[PDB]
């Protein structure tokens, strides 16, 4: 819904290489949008910081190989969601315009004669409809977390007693979630966090040099054609899946 | 007389009502079209007093009358609750068939009407009949009148088109004749209550089985086998094409509770791994085929070589609920299919005089009426549930998995390729650009002939998703007597 | 711009740093583990 | 600018920008049945609805307002000493 | 009332698509936004109801498929899973009508779209309220429906045909 | 020909670059480099080396092309290409029973 | 004092947590019925019942590691 | 309703007024000519062009980059493709 | 029968159809056309059939508990 | 060996940073300068963060 | 026969009597007309086949080399199985069902 | 601002009405109407389904056995 806002903002584009500036002509839009990005990154005491963050640590909590590795395994997920949060929120409003010039142009500055009527489309924030939403969906993923953190969390919390959510006492963690785990590992999400959303802004913002030698690199201009492409995956599938059934259909209707 | 002879006499006095009207008349063929149409709600308001004097869980055959003047080939006519079903889906399509094809015939309307109601008489006949000998005899009377209704109102392939129907189906049903004259020359009578008693040995049984099923596998038809199909049920006129279809592909449905399940069970039995085989790769083969088939009429009649498979597989399976889901999944073919043909056959072929589907695209834009019907028609192709469509092949698939695993898992992966022909199909015609541009000028949308055929049809296929039970309660007794087998402790009671 | 835009969007941002530290304040401790929760 | 487009189409939609005059009538019209087939579907949950646990004589639960299974228990319990 | 959150998205539906002509786009649009909010009211009061109070609901109104051994009823049972599905699944929808009042005030089909949207609605109530799993599956692919049916939307886009297709197939 | 076809090469190699740099501020230092390149051989008359430079230069578009070039929202390709398209003919169909 | 395996079940308290120390479970979910799972109006209920259930975990922690001592530090897990 | 005339003129005239290559921005009128009115090179026009493209977020076909050597001409094309901003 | 709407019928798409439906005169057996009418006809059917008689009553999966076997065989 | 063409990489990137001398300085000057100068650009990345902060404090020093 | 090539190849902006499909109105077809339209399954031009299975090849042997170096330094457990009292047998379905530690080995 | 509706249904113009073509009058009465007075009668139909005999006696075996309660 707040990204819903930003294209329609202006032409219902939708590329983040033509979107910059932005944070001024929408100011809710950036403020909720940075509610959510706080919280899908679980920012500590978001709606997210309360489940997202205990997956993490109730991995580790179950002491065995497949527990640990996918404890490094989702923390490396961690990391670069936070990285691609820090590209919505920098390129979209925080960063140099990079879109058309009437994505831009206010009245203030008097840039007509004869159509100072018409003609200017500083990209508008939206109407009631529009807004009303935005903000009531805000302040669910501000408080949500905490509110009903004992309902499903809490530490030996009868909600689901009636066998809905049936766990069996050969698998339960909790209480090793809770007392096991040691600070390093239960906090470690945030350090994480910390410190690769300024290392993101500074290489985006300040110096922003390093990233067009790694997309000029020809082992960077592979790296990012391999991820960009979806790991082939598509690739793959039409060519060798979908395709091969149009023929096996073709080969039977003539053959 | 016996209730169950006026079902067969009301077409028979409609066809004399139509070529002696002119003779109290240069008579308009207006009025031919409304005594043919009105004399097949007679059949269908008949019908429907049969069902509700039906007993759902009686064992023996209802409304039949005491013939005791025994001849050489007498005519029996019995109901039963694995019949009564097929008999109204019969009454209930015919009036939509000729509804369908109003103001598309535009010739020989006479005999094209008299054929049709020639051709529900035996195909009433053939549901109603206590014999097996009988059973063929009508089973195979419907042969010339669908000749010439294919070589006076077809299309253009029509005259190759009505020798390969006539010709496979002659060829097909000259095997199963050779096993019904043993069956009677083994027994001395071919009725029913007489066949079902006796117990055949199984060597006999294996070769009764191999004739009655080249009969079938050329009727319902297999892959390997239904080049007839794909010519009869695209040349053929609309209201031929709903006729074979929902009816005429049932003949061997019905036929397969008749003629081998309760007279063959060990062969039924040791040879059902060769039916499902055949059945599993006619899922496939026919289901990759339809995908890269142009003519949208043909992509129809290749649909429903895939849905019978899955039938066929379920009437082999030993089970009370494959072998009831066969039936719910004939019904639903029944009604979807001839939703199909009217879309395909019967409203772009009467608009543009074309099948091929490169010259059709976006009719949503200007037809949103026919949109909706097509789109949900082409959902219960798929098999999609709240249809009877889906239901039938739930219970279909899980009979066909009871009872072999292995062929059951291949036969579900309809469940993935019906959706991908239909939603393509659909995707084509309906969606798929903008209006296309070989569209020189506009076209209407629906008249309200077309809307209330389409609406008819389509609202059987939803109710009926629903509560199934409407079909199911008759099902369930008379389906009971063509299991085959025991269990320890439920066996040889004291 | 508009100003119950600003407002709103300016409010939504103290619904943060002050939900914050009030929980950083009164549940920090534990979080960090200076002090067990009892 | 609002799409040009054939205007001898019929749909049960509107098609295209499609609001007519009486819209208030017919969308009033429309909220009574709407609200009659849904009472109609509430009468029948109050007298269908099956708890095998019954609720606490003084926490909030308004389905003991209209549903018989609830309000027959609360009735019985309502005689006593 | 649990009878009556499943039965209130599909009203409005109705009313939405097969009578856009007669309400119009403002019809369609408080019937279709104001049904919809009405069952969130009934949901968040189920919520106490069923979870704080620890009863869970059953209802059976009618035989789906009565074969020997396999009896599936068109049953619906609210128990405390349900009720957690239903309060993101019912406001997101309450608060997605609403914003789509503005979002989508320039197309020339917003009687279909709103449509769509309650469609949605209902099949994941079903999803979410069935006494087995053959029920379950009706909303499961209830929503496989309404999602090919709302990525192509546009349908007059060959993108939004393709990627439709692959919703559906997948 | 060597004329249009040459001037093809060169938005074409503006693009690539702006597409692989977000940033404009460094695109443009980026861009007049390519002009550079485009200067350094204004005078080439020969066809036999006329057409190498073309086709030399057509490899490194693909040897550096874009995953995903950006494309204008409305344009062929685009994010709201073809979305709304109108009926290709609007008027009354001519009456035919049916 | 202990709770008893028959007094457990009369009151649901969930099956994993039916161990030495869930007496005071019993009073912590009454705790939480009765004030709708706030998690600010039970402050001192669920502390007991974190303190207590803290002991039994530490009092594993310690002969765990004489376990891991008697097997000279190899894998056990 | 949609682009006028005045609006995309004044807009295309602010877009080379801030261009150097151009001998003197006095001379910028509707029947303007890059070629010669204004003097500039034939790389030169080209690079113009993709700011016409950027400024009303539409894409020039090379096919009609050839067809735009003058105002008045770009001008004919903004105003003759309903797609521009 | 009835007249249809005017159709811009093209008449490279006619001909395209025309060879559909006359496709089949001109089917040859060439060593291509065995290989496929072979493998698809035979191989595919016989190798479905053979897993179907190997399996047949191997498993029931009715009313089994766990100490009980799947394999019936 | 150099191909035909005179491009390279090394030289190609050791361009990119921003030009002493544009063509089109003018015409790009906008989008660096004023509303979207760089204290601009980030003067409200946090919106509430300075109401809040001095907010906070007074509660901090109500308790003492 | 034309050349089997996708209309996805064609050109976006030239004077196509089917703007949407690239086609032009009576232009030889490919039998294949079906499957080699605008409406038909995407030709993917990033890499070519070979070396995508070179480079999912890639990304599969460092997640595995990742899984690798876990395995060798991952940490024994700390907290003994919680001992239930009878093992719960009667809450979990009597003899006849999977029931928690109790007094077993480890 | 909202267009007037429109569109010909049947595609019957503004001006004239739906010509009757000869379908219409036994399709409507006589097809649709024997289902309407085949669905009120079929709620009147007595039930001979084998399963609401089967359940009657099922209920008395196990209401035999402490499986189900018995009234008397
Ligand atoms: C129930 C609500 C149905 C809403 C139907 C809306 C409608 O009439 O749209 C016609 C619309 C047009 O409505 P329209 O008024 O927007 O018209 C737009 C203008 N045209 C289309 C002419 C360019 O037609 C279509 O889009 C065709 C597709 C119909 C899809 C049918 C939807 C329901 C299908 C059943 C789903 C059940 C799933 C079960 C599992
Ligand atoms: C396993 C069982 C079989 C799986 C395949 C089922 C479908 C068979 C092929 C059906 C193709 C129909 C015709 C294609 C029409 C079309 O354009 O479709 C595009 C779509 C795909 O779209 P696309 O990838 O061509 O679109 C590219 C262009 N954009 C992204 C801009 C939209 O075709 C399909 O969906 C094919 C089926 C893919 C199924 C993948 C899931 C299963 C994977 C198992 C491993
Ligand atoms: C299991 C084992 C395998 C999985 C783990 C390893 C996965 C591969 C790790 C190496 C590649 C990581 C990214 C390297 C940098 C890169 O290419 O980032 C591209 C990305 C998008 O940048 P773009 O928007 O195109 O333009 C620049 C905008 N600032 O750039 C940005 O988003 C800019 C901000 C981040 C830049 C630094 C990223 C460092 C990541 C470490
Ligand atoms: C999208 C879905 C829209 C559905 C719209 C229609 C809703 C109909 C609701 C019917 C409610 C019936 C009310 C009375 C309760 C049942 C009484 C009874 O005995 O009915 C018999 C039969 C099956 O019901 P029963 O055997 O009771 O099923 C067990 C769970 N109650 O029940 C019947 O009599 C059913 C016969 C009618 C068939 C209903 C569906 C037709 C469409
Ligand atoms: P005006 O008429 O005054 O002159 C215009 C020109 C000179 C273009 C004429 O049209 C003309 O006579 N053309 C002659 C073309 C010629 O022989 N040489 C011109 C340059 S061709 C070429 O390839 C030059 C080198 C270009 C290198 C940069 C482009 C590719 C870079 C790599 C990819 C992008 C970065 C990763
Ligand atoms: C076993 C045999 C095969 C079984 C199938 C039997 C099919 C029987 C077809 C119906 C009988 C013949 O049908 C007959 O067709 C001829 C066609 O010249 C009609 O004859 C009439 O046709 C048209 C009708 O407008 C008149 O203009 C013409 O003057 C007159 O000859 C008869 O009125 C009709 O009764
Ligand atoms: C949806 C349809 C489902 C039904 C169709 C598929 C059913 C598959 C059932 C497989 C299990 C059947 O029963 C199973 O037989 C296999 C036979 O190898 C045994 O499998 C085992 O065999 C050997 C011993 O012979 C073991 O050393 C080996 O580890 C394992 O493969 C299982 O111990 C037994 O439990």
């Amino acid at each position: 819904l707040g990204a819903g806002s930003v294209i329609h903002a202006v032409a219902d584009n939708q590329d983040f290489r033509k979107f910059g500036g932005l944070i001024s002509y929408l100011p809710l839009t950036y403020s909720v949008m940075l509610i959510a990005s706080l919280s899908l990154v679980a920012f500590p005491f978001m709606t997210g910081f309360y489940s997202k963050d205990f997956i993490l640590e109730s991995a580790y909590g179950q002491f065995s190989f497949s527990g640990v590795a996918v404890y490094i395994i989702a923390t490396i997920g961690a990391i670069f969601t936070t990285l691609y949060s820090v590209k919505v929120l920098y390129l979209t409003f925080l960063s140099n315009p990079n879109g058309p010039r009437t994505y831009y142009r206010l009245a203030i500055d008097n840039f007509f004669s004869a159509q100072a009527i018409k003609s200017y489309k500083p990209a508008h924030e939206g109407d009631f409809f529009l807004t009303l939403p935005l903000v009531i969906l805000a302040l669910f993923s501000i408080f949500f977390g905490f509110i009903t953190k004992d309902i499903f969390i809490g530490l030996g919390s009868n909600f689901f007693v009636d066998n809905s959510l049936f766990i069996h006492p050969i698998h339960e963690i909790m209480i090793d979630t809770e007392f096991a785990v040691p600070v390093l590992f239960k906090l470690l999400p945030f350090i994480f966090t910390i410190s690769f959303s300024v290392i993101a802004l500074t290489l985006s913002e300040l110096l922003s040099e390093l990233v067009i030698y790694f997309k000029f690199s020809r082992f960077g201009y592979n790296i990012f054609g391999f991820f960009n492409q979806r790991f082939l995956i598509e690739f793959f599938y039409n060519k060798y899946i979908t395709n091969l059934i149009l023929n096996l259909g073709g080969q039977i209707t003539k053959i | 007389m016996s209730l169950l002879y006026v079902l067969l006499i009301i077409p028979i006095i409609g066809i004399f009502l139509i070529s002696t009207i002119d003779s109290f008349y240069f008579f308009n063929v207006s009025y031919y079209k409304k005594i043919a149409l009105i004399t097949t709600i007679l059949n269908l308001i008949v019908s429907l007093i049969i069902y509700i004097l039906f007993d759902f869980s009686n064992n023996q055959f209802q409304f039949i009358q005491e013939n005791l003047d025994l001849s050489f080939y007498d005519i029996y006519l019995g109901v039963d609750g694995v019949s009564i079903y097929f008999v109204l889906l019969t009454t209930i399509i015919m009036p939509i068939a000729l509804v369908s094809n109003w103001n598309s015939i535009t010739n020989n309307i006479k005999s094209y009407l008299i054929i049709m109601l020639l051709l529900e008489t035996l195909l009433l006949a053939v549901f109603l009949v206590l014999d097996v000998l009988l059973f063929y005899i009508f089973f195979e009377s419907i042969l010339p009148p669908l000749f010439i209704l294919i070589g006076l109102f077809g299309s253009s392939n029509k005259v190759r088109a009505s020798f390969y129907i006539f010709l496979y189906t002659l060829l097909g049903s000259l095997f199963l004749l050779l096993s019904i004259l043993t069956m009677s020359s083994i027994v001395g009578t071919t009725y029913f209550d007489v066949l079902l008693k006796s117990s055949f040995e199984y060597t006999t049984q294996l070769f009764l089985f191999f004739g009655i099923f080249i009969a079938f596998a050329v009727k319902t038809p297999v892959w390997g086998l239904n080049s007839w199909l794909l010519r009869a049920h695209v040349e053929s006129p609309l209201g031929g094409s709903i006729v074979l279809a929902a009816i005429v592909l049932k003949l061997s449905l019905y036929g397969v509770f008749r003629l081998i399940l309760p007279i063959l069970p060990q062969a039924s039995l040791n040879l059902t791994y060769i039916v499902y085989a055949i059945g599993a790769i006619t899922v496939l083969y026919a289901s990759f085929s339809t995908l890269r088939t142009v003519d949208v009429k043909e992509l129809i009649a290749y649909s429903s070589v895939a849905h019978a498979a899955i039938y066929l597989m379920g009437v082999f399976s030993n089970t009370i609920q494959g072998l009831e889901g066969a039936i719910l999944l004939g019904l639903a073919h029944g009604f979807v299919s001839s939703g199909l043909f009217i879309c395909a056959g019967g409203i772009l072929y009467d608009r543009t005089g074309t099948r091929l589907i490169y010259f059709f695209r976006g009719l949503t834009q200007i037809m949103p009426l026919f949109s909706l019907f097509f789109f949900i028609l082409c959902l219960g192709n798929a098999g999609t549930p709240l249809t009877l469509n889906f239901v039938g092949e739930f219970m279909s698939l899980y009979g066909t998995l009871e009872r072999l695993p292995i062929a059951g898992m291949l036969a579900s992966t309809s469940i993935i390729f019906s959706a991908a022909y239909s939603i393509y199909m659909y995707n084509r015609i309906a969606f798929g650009g903008s209006v296309s541009l070989y569209f020189i000028d506009c076209f209407r949308d629906l008249t309200k002939r077309e809307f209330f055929i389409l609406f008819t049809l389509v609202s059987f296929t939803v109710i009926l998703g629903i509560y199934p039970s409407f079909v199911l309660d008759g099902l369930h007794y008379n389906i009971s007597s063509v299991v085959y087998g025991i269990e320890p402790n439920a066996s040889y009671l004291t | 711009v508009s100003r119950v835009h600003r407002f709103l969007a300016t409010g939504l941002g103290a619904s943060m740093w002050f939900w914050i530290f009030y929980r950083a304040k009164k549940d920090g401790p534990v979080l960090l583990g200076w002090k067990h929760p009892w | 600018p609002k799409i040009p487009y054939p205007k001898h189409v019929w749909s049960p939609a509107g098609g295209w920008y499609a609001q007519p005059a009486n819209w208030k009538q017919n969308t009033a019209i429309f909220g009574l049945v709407i609200f009659g087939i849904t009472a109609m579907v509430w009468k029948y949950s109050a007298e269908h609805e099956v708890r095998h646990k019954m609720p606490e004589p003084d926490r909030f639960y308004p389905s003991r307002y209209w549903v018989k299974q609830i309000k027959d228990y609360e009735r019985a319990q309502k005689e006593k000493q | 009332m649990y009878l009556s959150i499943i039965i209130l998205p599909l009203l409005g539906s109705v009313v939405s698509g097969f009578f856009g002509r007669k309400v119009g786009v403002s019809g369609a649009q408080l019937i279709t936004c104001s049904s919809v909010i009405i069952t969130t009211i009934l949901s968040i009061i189920a919520f106490f109801e069923v979870g704080f109070n620890n009863i869970p609901v059953t209802i059976n109104i009618f035989r789906w498929i009565d074969s020997e051994w396999f009896i599936i009823n068109w049953g619906f049972q609210y128990d405390s899973l349900t009720v957690s599905m239903l309060i993101p699944v019912l406001i997101i929808s309450s608060l997605v009508h609403i914003y789509s009042i503005s979002y989508m005030s320039s197309d020339p089909h917003n009687q279909r779209f709103f449509s769509y949207l309650s469609l949605f609605t209902f099949m994941m109530i079903i999803l979410v309220t069935a006494n087995n799993y053959l029920l379950m599956f009706v909303g499961w692919e209830g929503v496989g429906v309404c999602s090919y049916l709302l990525v192509s939307f546009w349908f007059t886009r060959i993108a939004a045909n393709q990627s439709s297709i692959s919703a559906f197939l997948t | 020909s060597n004329r249009q076809a040459a001037l093809s090469l060169y938005r074409r190699a503006l693009k690539l670059a702006l597409d692989w740099t977000v940033h404009r501020n460094l695109w443009r230092g980026q861009a007049l480099y390519i002009r550079s390149l485009f200067e350094k051989n204004r005078n080439v008359t020969d066809p036999r080396l006329q057409r190498a430079l073309l086709k030399e230069t057509e490899k490194l578009l693909e040897k550096w092309k874009h995953p995903d070039p950006y494309c204008p929202p409305t344009a062929p390709g685009g994010s709201k290409y073809e979305r709304n398209l109108p009926v290709p003919n609007l008027e009354p169909p001519p009456p035919l029973k049916f | 004092r202990r709770a008893t395996r028959e007094e457990m079940r009369d009151a649901k308290v969930p099956l994993a947590y039916r161990d030495s120390c869930a007496h005071l479970l019993i009073p912590l979910n009454r705790c939480r019925y009765e004030t709708y799972y706030l998690p600010w109006k039970c402050e001192d209920e669920r502390h007991s019942y974190e303190k207590c259930q803290y002991l039994e975990f530490k009092k594993r922690v310690q002969k765990m590691e004489e376990l891991r001592e008697a097997k000279g530090g190899a894998r056990s897990n | 309703e949609g682009l006028q005339k005045v609006e995309v003129y004044e807009r295309i005239k602010s877009l080379l007024a801030g261009f150097d290559k151009v001998n003197d921005p006095n001379n910028i009128t509707e029947t303007a000519h890059f070629a010669n009115d204004l003097g500039l090179d034939s790389l030169d026009t080209v690079e113009v062009v993709m700011a016409i493209e950027e400024e009303f977020s539409i894409e020039i076909p090379d096919k009609d980059a050839d067809q735009i050597h003058s105002v008045d001409k770009a001008i004919e094309y903004i105003l003759r493709q309903p797609d521009a901003h | 029968g009835l007249q249809h709407y005017k159709i811009a019928m093209d008449p490279a798409l006619v001909r395209l159809g025309s060879m559909i439906s006359n496709r089949y005169k001109y089917f040859r057996w060439t060593k291509r056309t065995a290989l496929v009418s072979f493998m698809y006809v035979v191989v595919v059917p016989s190798t479905i059939g053979y897993l179907a008689y190997k399996t047949d009553g191997l498993w029931d999966l009715r009313a089994k508990r766990r100490g009980d076997l799947i394999s019936e065989r | 060996k150099p191909n035909i063409t005179g491009f390279d990489m090394r030289e190609f990137l050791r361009h990119t940073k921003t030009p002493t001398y544009d063509p089109w300085e003018r015409h790009e000057a906008w989008r660096y300068t004023g509303r979207f100068s760089r204290f601009n650009r980030f003067k409200g990345a946090l919106p509430g963060f300075g109401i809040a902060t001095v907010a906070f404090t007074a509660y901090c020093v109500f308790e003492h | 026969n034309p050349p089997r090539i996708k209309r996805q190849f064609r050109d976006p902006h030239a004077d196509w009597w089917d703007k949407q499909e690239r086609r032009n109105f009576g232009e030889p077809v490919h039998e294949d007309h079906d499957i080699l339209g605008m409406f038909s399954p995407y030709e993917y031009t990033w890499i070519t086949p070979g070396k995508g299975l070179f480079q999912i090849g890639l990304f599969i042997a460092s997640f595995l080399g990742l899984c690798y170096v876990v395995k060798l330094t991952y940490p024994d457990r700390v907290s003994y199985p919680r001992e239930f009292e009878g093992g719960l047998e009667r809450e979990l379905g009597g003899a006849g069902a999977v029931r928690a530690f109790l007094c077993l080995d480890d | 601002q909202y267009d007037p509706p429109t569109g010909w249904l049947w595609g019957v113009r503004p001006g004239e009405k739906y010509q009757n073509e000869g379908w219409e009058g036994p399709f409507f009465y006589g097809f649709w109407g024997s289902l309407i007075v085949f669905a009120i009668a079929y709620a009147y139909k007595p039930d001979t389904s084998i399963q609401t005999w089967a359940l009657e006696e099922a209920r008395r075996r196990l209401e035999a056995e402490g499986i189900l309660e018995d009234p008397n």
